[PDB]
């Protein structure tokens, strides 16, 4: 493992220090349909005319990004994305900007979100959840190895590719940091106690998120939910969790150590780092090497109805894409 | 059941991120 990571670090570094820019243009893409929306942007299926390929184009409104004070976060996302490379991270193929927007063109994953499949099915069996969780485990070991904190693990940010494997999306909160950070960021149900308390935190909040993910995948609902955020934060810090009766003893053990409010005992943040996770009973049947290569049998294959098929995605109201005659936030996004 | 409570809650849909 140390071998692979060492070289992965060398490649990321070169790209990090010399990020690619303006590698495409809006008019080289055919706007097909909206696959999702966010506070300051949207993602659409697009078709690259020269190659006939489909991609997921993320369009960010520079003015909204500024109003929401996510300028640096948006710069973090593209800079990081153009530099990383892992089998469970969706690839940033092209990036560019125009008068009104920033654009990040990623590889399209027709399979759809884990969220959709998870909600419809209810809950995943333990081997099913173990297969996806394992992929997140290698992805986090990879990211943290590069001094990156992800900060938004959740089913809504996980896609299922043609091979049944996971593809992580949304690096809007990713950040390269050695040492503590304080930005309050994430999703209510997945926030670690440190974040809600405003106490400076590290990569350990990613490992706590994994604990929330595994629990939600195996139970059908998150360990901490309520109709309003403040109620959800009250549960998270209380250091009190309840487990469904069908949760194996090993599964409950792994989660007790993951959903540890005391980030001095929390698995992943210990002296043995990620190994305390990879070597936990619940993962004894897991062949970490096999999972990376993807030679492990996937429990679910979301067969699609052809390339460019958006059947596995929900519908969203279509928004017209306009580009003003004037440049809006040049200085702010000069390095994009 | 907790499953029932969850499904009846307002947080079964896509959850938005927070920051400000
Ligand atoms: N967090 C949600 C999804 O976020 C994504 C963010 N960036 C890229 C993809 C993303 C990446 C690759 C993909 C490949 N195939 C299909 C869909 C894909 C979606 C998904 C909503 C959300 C929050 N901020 C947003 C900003 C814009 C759109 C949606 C949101």
């Amino acid at each position: 493992v140390k071998e692979f990571l060492a070289k992965a670090k060398e490649d990321f570094l070169k790209k990090w220090e010399n990020p690619a820019q303006n590698t495409a243009h809006l008019d080289q893409f055919e706007r097909i349909k909206t696959l999702g929306t966010g506070s300051f942007g949207r993602v659409m299926l697009v078709k690259h005319m020269e190659t006939g390929n489909h991609y997921a184009m993320k369009i960010l409104d520079k003015q909204k990004v500024v109003k929401l004070k996510q300028i640096e976060h948006t710069l973090n996302e593209k800079r990081i994305l153009q530099a990383v490379n892992f089998p469970f991270l969706v690839k940033l193929e092209f990036s560019f900007k125009d008068n009104s927007n920033l654009y990040m063109v990623m590889e399209y994953v027709p399979g759809g979100e884990m969220f959709s499949h998870l909600r419809r099915i209810g809950r995943f069996s333990e081997p099913h959840a173990r297969f996806y969780a394992a992929q997140i485990v290698l992805t986090f070991e990879y990211l943290h190895s590069l001094d990156l904190i992800y900060r938004d693990l959740k089913p809504e940010n996980l896609l299922i590719d043609q091979q049944g494997y996971i593809q992580v999306t949304d690096f809007g909160f990713a950040k390269r940091v050695k040492g503590r950070t304080w930005t309050l960021c994430g999703t209510p149900e997945y926030l670690a106690p440190e974040i809600i308390l405003s106490k400076g935190y590290n990569k350990a909040v990613d490992w706590w998120a994994l604990g929330v993910l595994i629990y939600e995948m195996a139970a059908g609902y998150p360990p901490f939910f309520a109709d309003q955020p403040i109620q959800i934060y009250e549960k998270i810090v209380s250091g009190k969790v309840r487990f469904p009766s069908h949760f194996s003893s090993d599964l409950k053990d792994l989660l007790r150590n993951l959903l540890q409010v005391d980030l001095t005992k929390r698995f992943g943040n210990l002296k043995n780092g990620v190994n305390d996770i990879k070597n936990h009973k619940w993962f004894a049947t897991t062949d970490w090497i096999a999972i990376y290569q993807r030679k492990v049998e996937a429990p679910f294959i979301p067969k699609f109805k052809g390339p460019g098929d958006t059947s596995n995605f929900d519908d969203y109201e279509e928004e017209e894409i306009r580009v003003s005659i004037n440049e809006k936030c040049g200085k702010e996004f000069s390095e994009f | 059941t907790t499953y029932a409570d969850f499904i009846a809650s307002g947080r079964t849909g896509r959850r938005n991120a927070i920051h400000d």
